[PDB]
């Protein structure tokens, strides 16, 4: 029955994961106590994808909360929808990871990883037919980055034929916590290239710019950034959660979006970012606009390999089809000509909360190489002088492992440029 | 913003057409293998008509009629005229022709052979010399209209545009490709009026510039020398022949109810005898134009053949 | 134009009109194909599990 | 009486199968519960409709059909639908997870694990047959199941039922109607493997049906229900001769005999007329001449192509309703002097005509208006090769970069099969050219 097991790891992963569950619970009419109080059976038709059904017809998120310190998960448990989560699905340590990939991946994380897999195993057993896994985390910290990728590796070992999907938050100096973020991100990307089928690249620089320049927020907070991510995650998973014309799961998505195994890093987008309803041409225009992208990459600096678009709300399906075809026909140079009809659109009649209609963008563009280039430069700037390396070598790592991760990411960049000139 | 592709770099006519499209700011040229186009300036050979009109949200137009090769090939034209009831063997404006393979009309040609001068193509009074050379064998017009002074031969080229609605437009400006050498009914330079031949084997450009006489001069000549006009003595027959050929093949090539649309520029070649009778020589599917007529004609193509389908933000005679 | 083979019944009729005269792999082989692909999947997975073991 | 077993594979096959059997029941006067008041011979008989329907002691008329899909959601709508009582539970076979638009996954990975179950359930129906003719296989080209599992099924059917004819109803992929980017791959892969196992295949281009529904039915965005009910009419017209009294195409063998001179070139072009909107209050009934002339209009074809620039090998006219042979001949004689109908020199320039007096049945509340006469033309034209060329070109574009190939290789398929399948299609295009084109 296409069940998905959700995992959220670290501070960022849990804070965005919590918001995601708050949003879709509302869309499915699930109250903070886990009771259904909706008005449409369309909300319950595919509820099993993300929710287990309890004893007294209560719905419990198939979610596992992981962290190396109890702080954020104490906040989640005390949050608005904090009581909806299964108490046994809270797996945490006390040491923390100190924004250190090595601690998350090799030392502190290794002590906790088996306990997480136990809960993962238990959730998978309650699935009629496990579709795949979904992970929310950041790449700049220690737990989400280090332990998160360790989890992914452990999961692939036990479930080699299941789809692995991540929403990965990319660090940036503009919204930074520590200077070692490029180290942690580069080490993680190496893991993601090999062990994920689909990765949504969420750039904190893009999230900030959207809040500052577009939403007119002079002082954006993580909460403001997470609002955008929460909305994007809802739209991305729309065809998973709601009945519609589209009969497809995560594997069908991966098959059609990923022409080459390593190139599975997507640029998410959302529109609108007010009481004035948007016309279909406006939704389509904004959706393809760089300012609505969340990877901080200019799509005009590359070419689209594949594009997926999801429109939500009651609108003319003809007008949607016309506008989508319009964009392709007006900008044919930004789409690869060696993949016929590489832009697909799906429509869901059910709009999200607060909007009469909206559009979600999922692009596999070669322009994403700008994100990895940026990280690679910040990495190299420090690594050439071996700056801050002692935090990692003190945890048993050697310089060779950094060189390899750096090499693999630069290879990833070159492979994107290779198909940009095809 | 309309989009188009170019798949024939050797096209003189459509190199100017694409230039004009870009000079409107409403047309954009795409890569040759880009399927997301509105207009296609296709290749002369093996044009993939089968891939046209299958792209969603795109009205597609092509500068060639599929099946028009039946009219624009030597042997196909002869076969078409004979086997079509609307043309028949009693065509009257097309010289007696026979298709000969090196079907076929070999015995029938000899039966008519027995002025007995013919010409083979794909000039001799002996049938034995013709066959041993070999294609189509056509009766050579031994009595052509000769321009004076010079006592010289000529042919008439007419440009015809047929749009997507199958309207037949005749360009006002035709051209006479004349011979610069005096005619001799007893050396095939004064017998062949091709521009490439006259610019080589010939006294070239003695009478007119580049052996090209245009309609206004030729009309004035007819009035002075024969007391008649170009319209009456010649153009009436030309317009008739053009209309006969294009209407005959219409139901076979019309894109009226097709998933894609077609238009095409044609080059009709005529011969005029001393009785002021017009004979059709052949039809060109990919013709070139006169140098001084490129500007006007190509703009005419954009106006009635292209913009009629894709409107932006007469030099033709409708037949 | 000739009409031939005219057959009639309560439900309808049929005929032919002429206008112009004219001028496998065995079960075993399939099993091998399926098993060969299965073994190629097994090898690729074993390589993955080996790579993860390293 | 000789029986025919229908097999529906994947979402497209199943949903189209639903539309067909719905129509079949309406045409034969069979109620959704299986009861048929017209049938006086209770619990048995060898009537023409018994070719598609078996009978139980309770008087229920059960379709000789099998529904197979690698995921349960589509077939589940049959199990709980209007015709839930019509089918035996055994006939409705479902798997756990689908082929994910991957030919290799449907053919090799999942197919291996479920093929024996399917054949066994088919064997059940075969044992009820006194003289099984063969099979009718409905599927899409683009689906992982429709392409992958079908080709495997066709191979095994040739083994277990060697003397039996197999006919195909295939859905050709169109970007206007929900395609995946990898569907050109699946199309070529399945056509290559199924080619030697199919005696006659009817291709239906989703683009054509989509445009017919927009143009003739005034539906801006046709749903699958709109498309399938139109498809079911064409399918009904083709199989009417098997289900009713007649003398043309009475067995599956006749389809090959009358339409397929060369085994590989077994893809007849279908053309249907008229398609009239039910919302259209005032409409003039078309004559025999008018609906016959409409058979030579590209806009009414199941596959968009130009028969004017191809050659005919065979032509069959299937009329339903108020039609007499006199009007047919008067129409044909007229059409020949207006249309460009070129037959190959080694074939008789002629038409095999079949007429069923009962006018086309339409689903109550449907989009199709009731007409007094309609015709389906089945003609084997080399012009249908345009569809192969379009499809092969899209294959070439992606395969030149080896795009998406890793998904197929990851399922145990070898990369060589891609080239092997493409070379077979290249040969197929060449066959059409040798037969249809002059130098
Ligand atoms: N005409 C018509 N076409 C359909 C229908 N359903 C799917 N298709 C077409 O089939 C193609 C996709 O294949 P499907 O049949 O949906 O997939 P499948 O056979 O179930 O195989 P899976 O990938 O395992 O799901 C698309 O090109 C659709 O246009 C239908 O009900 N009617
Ligand atoms: N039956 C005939 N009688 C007299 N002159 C003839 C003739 N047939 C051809 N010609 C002469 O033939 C010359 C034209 O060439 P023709 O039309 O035969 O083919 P071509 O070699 O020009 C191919 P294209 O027109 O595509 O360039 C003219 O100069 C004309 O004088
Ligand atoms: C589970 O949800 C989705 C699943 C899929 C697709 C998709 O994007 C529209 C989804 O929504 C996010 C999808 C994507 C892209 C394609 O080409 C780029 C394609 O061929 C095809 C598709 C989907 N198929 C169709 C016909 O849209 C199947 C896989
Ligand atoms: N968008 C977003 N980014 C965050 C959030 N919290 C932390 N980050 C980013 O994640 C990185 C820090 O990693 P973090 O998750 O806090 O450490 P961890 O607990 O070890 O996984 C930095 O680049 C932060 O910018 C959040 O709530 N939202
Ligand atoms: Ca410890
Ligand atoms: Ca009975
Ligand atoms: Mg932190
Ligand atoms: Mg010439
Ligand atoms: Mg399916």
């Amino acid at each position: 029955m296409r069940e998905i097991v959700h995992i959220q790891a670290g501070q960022c992963g849990n804070q965005i994961g919590a918001k995601f569950w708050e949003v879709i619970s509302d869309e499915h009419g699930i109250d903070p106590t886990g009771s259904y109080h909706g008005d449409s059976d369309l909300q319950l038709e595919r509820i099993n994808v993300y929710y287990n059904e309890a004893t007294g017809n209560k719905y419990v998120p198939r979610a596992i909360l992981v962290d190396l310190e109890p702080g954020t998960m104490d906040s989640v448990r005390s949050g608005p929808f904090g009581q909806i989560f299964r108490p046994d699905n809270f797996v945490f340590g006390q040491s923390g990871a100190g924004n250190n990939w090595a601690k998350g991946h090799y030392t502190e994380g290794a002590e906790l990883v088996d306990s997480v897999l136990d809960v993962v195993r238990k959730e998978s057993e309650s699935c009629d037919c496990l579709q795949g896994f979904q992970l929310t985390h950041s790449l700049g910290g220690g737990t989400g980055s280090g332990m998160g990728t360790l989890l992914i590796s452990k999961i692939r070992e036990e479930y080699p034929d299941r789809i692995m999907n991540t929403f990965s938050v990319m660090p940036s100096p503009k919204v930074s916590d520590t200077v070692v973020e490029p180290y942690n991100a580069t080490l993680s990307v190496h893991q993601l290239v090999e062990n994920t089928d689909e990765t949504y690249c969420i750039d904190n620089e893009a999230l900030y710019d959207i809040c500052f320049r577009t939403l007119k927020l002079t002082t954006p907070t993580y909460g403001d950034l997470n609002h955008l991510v929460s909305a994007t995650m809802s739209g991305v998973t729309t065809c998973l959660r709601f009945p519609g014309q589209l009969n497809a799961d995560l594997r069908k998505l991966a098959v059609n979006m990923v022409p080459f195994p390593r190139l599975h890093f997507f640029m998410p987008g959302f529109a609108p970012l007010q009481y004035r309803a948007l016309t279909v041409p406006e939704l389509t225009q904004q959706m393809f606009d760089s300012k609505n992208m969340m990877a901080a990459c200019d799509p005009r600096h590359g070419r689209y390999l594949t594009v997926a678009a999801i429109f939500r709300g009651r609108m003319s399906m003809k007008e949607v089809d016309e506008q989508m075809l319009n964009v392709q026909n007006k900008n044919s140079s930004y789409f690869v000509e060696w993949i016929p009809n590489n832009v697909k659109t799906a429509v869901c009649d059910i709009p999200p909360r607060g909007l009469k209609m909206s559009a979600t963008f999922i692009g596999n563009s070669t322009a994403i190489q700008e994100l990895f280039k940026r990280i690679s430069e910040q990495f190299t700037a420090m690594f050439r002088r071996k700056a801050f390396l002692h935090w990692y070598t003190g945890e048993g790592m050697d310089e060779m492992e950094f060189t390899e991760a750096e090499s693999n990411m630069n290879d990833l960049v070159s492979e994107y440029q290779q198909y940009q000139d095809a | 913003m309309y989009t188009f592709v170019v798949r024939d770099e050797n096209s003189s006519v459509y190199a100017e057409v694409s230039r004009l499209l870009l000079a409107t700011g409403q047309w954009k040229r795409l890569r040759k293998d880009n399927p997301r186009f509105n207009l296609m300036l296709g290749e002369r050979n093996r044009l993939p008509f089968g891939r046209l009109g299958h792209e969603p949200g795109l009205v597609q137009l092509v500068n060639y009629y599929r099946g028009a090769d039946k009219l624009c090939r030597k042997a196909s034209l002869v076969k078409l005229i004979k086997t079509s009831p609307e043309l028949s063997e009693s065509c009257t404006w097309f010289p007696e022709s026979y298709v000969i393979y090196p079907t076929d009309e070999r015995e029938v040609f000899l039966a008519a052979y027995n002025g007995n001068v013919w010409i083979a193509k794909s000039i001799s009074s002996e049938a034995s010399e013709l066959l041993d050379f070999i294609h189509v064998i056509q009766k050579y017009l031994e009595k052509p209209l000769l321009l004076e002074p010079g006592h010289r031969k000529f042919d008439i080229r007419s440009w015809v545009l047929v749009d997507h609605l199958y309207n037949i437009y005749l360009y006002r400006e035709g051209v006479l490709r004349t011979s610069s050498e005096p005619y001799n009914s007893a050396d095939k330079t004064c017998h062949l009026t091709n521009h490439c031949i006259q610019k080589e084997y010939s006294n070239y450009g003695r009478y007119e510039e580049g052996n090209e006489m245009f309609f206004e001069e030729f009309n004035q000549y007819l009035m002075d020398a024969l007391n008649t006009t170009l319209e009456n003595s010649i153009l009436l027959q030309i317009k008739h022949i053009i209309r006969s050929c294009l209407m005959c093949i219409e139901p076979a090539i019309s894109t009226k109810h097709l998933h894609y649309q077609s238009f095409q520029l044609f080059g009709f070649d005529f011969m005029v005898d001393e009785e002021l009778k017009v004979w059709l020589i052949e039809v060109n599917g990919a013709p070139a134009c006169a140098q001084k007529l490129y500007a006007e004609l190509c703009q005419g193509i954009v106006d009635v053949a292209i913009s009629s389908v894709f409107p932006l933000a007469s030099i033709f005679i409708k037949l | 134009m000739e009409v031939i083979e005219l057959n009639k019944c309560t439900s309808g009729q049929s005929f032919e009109v002429i206008l112009k005269p004219p001028s496998d792999p065995s079960l075993e082989e399939i099993q091998k194909k399926l098993e060969a692909a299965e073994e190629r999947r097994k090898y690729q997975e074993a390589e993955l599990l080996k790579h993860l073991a390293e | 009486m000789r029986e025919c077993i229908s097999i529906h594979v994947g979402q497209a096959g199943v949903q189209i199968g639903n539309a067909c059997w719905e129509l079949y029941c309406l045409e034969h006067g069979i109620q959704p519960d299986g009861q048929m008041p017209s049938d006086k011979t209770i619990g048995g008989g060898d009537d023409s409709f018994n070719t598609f329907f078996s009978e139980t002691g309770a008087g229920k008329h059960v379709p000789r059909a099998v529904f197979v899909d690698l995921e349960p959601t589509v077939i589940d709508e049959v199990r709980t639908g209007t015709y839930r009582q019509l089918f035996h539970p055994e006939q409705l076979i479902t798997g756990k997870e689908d082929a994910a638009n991957n030919y290799a996954r449907g053919h090799y990975t999942i197919g291996k694990e479920i093929i024996d179950l399917v054949l066994d359930r088919i064997r059940k129906l075969a044992d009820q047959c006194t003289g099984l003719q063969g099979f009718l296989v409905f599927h899409s080209f683009g689906g992982g199941t429709g392409s992958g599992f079908t080709s495997l099924l066709m191979e095994r059917l040739s083994v277990d039922y060697g003397k039996k004819s197999k006919l195909e109803f295939s859905i050709y992929p169109a970007p206007q109607v929900s395609t995946a980017v990898v569907e050109p791959y699946n199309s070529i892969l399945t056509t290559h493997t199924t080619l030697e196992h199919s005696d006659c295949a009817f291709m239906v281009d989703n683009e054509a049906i989509y445009d017919i529904c927009r143009r003739n039915l005034d539906i801006e965005r046709p749903t699958y229900t709109n498309l399938n009910r139109l498809i079911s009419q064409i399918v009904s017209s083709i199989t009417a001769s098997l289900r009713f009294d007649g003398a043309l195409n009475v067995d599956l063998t006749e389809f090959q005999t009358n339409l397929v001179p060369y085994p590989r070139i077994h893809f007849p072009l279908a053309t249907y007329a008229p398609v009239i909107s039910a919302e259209k209050a005032y409409h003039e009934q078309l004559s025999v001449a008018e609906i016959t002339n409409a058979c030579f209009e590209p806009a009414n074809q199941m596959v968009k192509c130009d028969p004017r620039h191809g050659k005919y090998m065979a032509c069959c006219l299937l009329y339903r309703g108020d039609v007499v042979p006199k009007d047919v001949n008067a129409a044909i004689a007229t059409i020949k002097t207006k249309r460009s109908i070129q037959f190959v020199d080694w074939c008789p320039t002629g038409f095999k005509v079949g007429i069923n007096y009962q006018p086309p049945t339409v689903v109550p509340g449907g989009d199709l208006a009731k007409v007094q006469r309609a015709v389906c033309m089945l003609s084997n034209t080399t012009a249908i090769a345009e569809a192969w060329a379009r499809l092969d070109h899209k294959f070439d574009l992606m395969y030149a970069k080896r795009a998406f190939v890793h998904w197929y290789v990851g399922e145990g398929m070898e990369e060589g099969e891609f080239s092997e399948a493409r070379e077979d299609m290249a040969a197929l295009e060449k066959d059409y050219e040798e037969v249809g084109v002059d130098s």
